[PDB]
């Protein structure tokens, strides 16, 4: 019952291959499938709107029993983000609270809810385009 | 569901007691549905050098759906692409509970001597197979030399 990781990664990577979020691969020929490019669009009703956030993650080998690692590439003003890495600080509820269950889309889509939170979706964000 | 279906017992030990000549098939102590599976090159063919690893698993549904499996070994090839993923009729629509793991490990193996650059469902590298057969070919087996683990 328990899916291998490869296997798992091959299950998301299908998914992934077929809208406010996606991710894929960031070396079509990397067989271990361990780093991957995604992308989140702002959150409507926020100074998020109409924005795209492209962000690495990395699924180690313990993966998925062990939270992925991510880290935005897109600069973005969100208190669970770094401000000078980028990275996805451990204390965030998805990767505090993960389950083998939870996927990328999992993380991805929790980071968009982030992003609309009353407190979070007033921050004044960078000007377009700006990397960290 | 305390126990393994007696299917893939069955299955399992006799993938050791009537071996496929050039394939060994192995399940993991800790995963008896995860298999470490490795398939010789086919004798005259651009991958007869070497012995290529790959990995299996059974779904919870197994035998309804069909097994997965990948090459864990890098290979040039027009119907493996650059994961691994292997396009098979029998790995897709067409399995079905009359077929066994023997039956898809034999299809592998077949597929490595006879590439199909013709199949609707070919990968990328199939144009390059089609217009320079021989450039394709040569590419295939430099990379079994390179990649694949040595045969002795």
């Amino acid at each position: 019952s328990k899916v291998p990781r490869n296997f798992r990664l091959l299950e998301e990577l299908e998914k992934g291959e077929k809208e406010s979020c996606s991710y894929g691969l960031a070396d079509s020929d990397d067989i271990t499938m361990t780093k991957w490019n995604g992308t989140i669009l702002g959150p409507p009703h926020s100074n998020h709107e109409n924005r795209i956030y492209s962000l690495s993650i990395d699924c180690g080998p313990n993966y998925p029993d062990s939270p992925p690692k991510v880290t935005f590439i897109s600069k973005i003003n969100l208190p669970c983000v770094n401000p000078t890495t980028g990275e996805v600080q451990t204390d965030f509820h998805t990767l505090r609270d993960w389950k083998r269950a939870y996927t990328m889309e999992t993380l991805l889509l929790d980071l968009r809810k982030e992003m609309a939170t009353p407190a979070n979706k007033k921050l004044r964000q960078p000007k377009e385009g700006e990397t960290f | 569901a305390a126990s393994l279906p007696k299917r893939i017992i069955k299955e399992t030990e006799k993938l050791v007691s009537d071996p496929v000549p050039g394939i060994t098939a192995e399940p993991h102590d800790d995963n008896l549905r995860y298999f470490q599976v490795t398939i010789e090159g086919p004798e005259q063919s651009p991958y007869e050098d070497g012995i290529f690893e790959l990995e299996l698993y059974l779904p919870d549904d197994y035998p309804m759906e069909a097994p997965k499996v990948r090459f864990l070994t890098k290979i040039y090839h027009p119907n493996i692409d650059r994961l691994g993923r292997i396009c098979l009729d029998v790995l897709k629509t067409n399995w079905s509970p009359a077929l066994q793991i023997r039956t898809v490990l034999l299809s592998i193996q077949a597929l490595l001597a006879s590439p199909n650059p013709n199949d609707p469902l070919a990968n990328d590298v199939a144009e390059d197979w089609i217009k320079n057969e021989q450039g394709a070919k040569a590419k295939a087996r430099e990379w079994t030399k390179l990649y694949a683990k040595k045969k002795p």
